[PDB]
């Protein structure tokens, strides 16, 4: 009995995932915010938000191609979320940082919001 | 040029079993 | 100033919750069928793991197809083995099912877990 | 039963998908 753990294997199919994102291929949803739309998987949107996990949980909006959130949410501070979501990379700037925080609040991505606290409490 | 900072920490909710 | 902040462990978080959705037979959107066994899975992780699997997926004439069977000579157990792998990183071995788990892989399209396999013999003992 | 011998593997675990 024995077990071959592959160190790097999450990180190669998340780098996979990300190239289907980018490629449009099994995307199966979109997210509007603002006047700026962005495709997805669900299953990806899923694992890294609360918000995301019961919405694709909702029996209702289970099956819906696109989804909408509030307009005041920021598309930059967004895509930030979504990059980082296929990537594990966060990437902030000191005037977007604030707003980052904001939108993954509402997303329920706790984690993320208490990594920014940590953030600046050194810059 | 960009400074990196990693975290080791959980990055997103556990979906339970 | 930009800065940039690295999830070390955020690719292994993505993975678990996608296994945690496989278990629970959440969104899963295809059914693998292996002898009379049945696998339910996601086709975006079957994909970004088998070159196979990519090529069926990409496959305009079985794309949107919600089953697929394989070759009757593929044991299920060896299957079943890699499909975990898929979703944990971890190919749990048996000296009596390597080689079953090697042909399937090579089979699925996944050469370098085929290569590891040899790896492993060349080390073993 | 038995006590799981572990090692790791370092490399590509899987193919790479082309941009």
């Amino acid at each position: 009995d024995s077990q071959i753990q592959f160190t790097r294997h999450a990180s190669d199919v998340l780098l996979n995932l990300n190239r289907l994102r980018s490629r449009d291929i099994l995307t199966d949803v979109v997210i509007v915010v603002s006047r700026e739309q962005f495709r997805a998987h669900k299953t990806v949107l899923m694992a890294c938000s609360g918000l995301f996990y019961s919405i694709f949980t909702d029996q209702l909006k289970r099956n819906l191609s696109v989804i909408n959130l509030d307009p005041e949410i920021n598309p930059e501070g967004f895509n930030i979320l979504l990059d980082f979501m296929y990537t594990s990379r966060l990437n902030l700037r000191e005037g977007n940082i604030m707003a980052v925080m904001a939108t993954a609040m509402y997303l329920q991505m706790e984690h993320v919001v208490d990594t920014c606290r940590k953030f600046i409490k050194a810059s | 040029l960009v400074a990196t900072v990693k975290e080791a920490g959980r990055s997103i909710h556990e979906i339970p079993r």
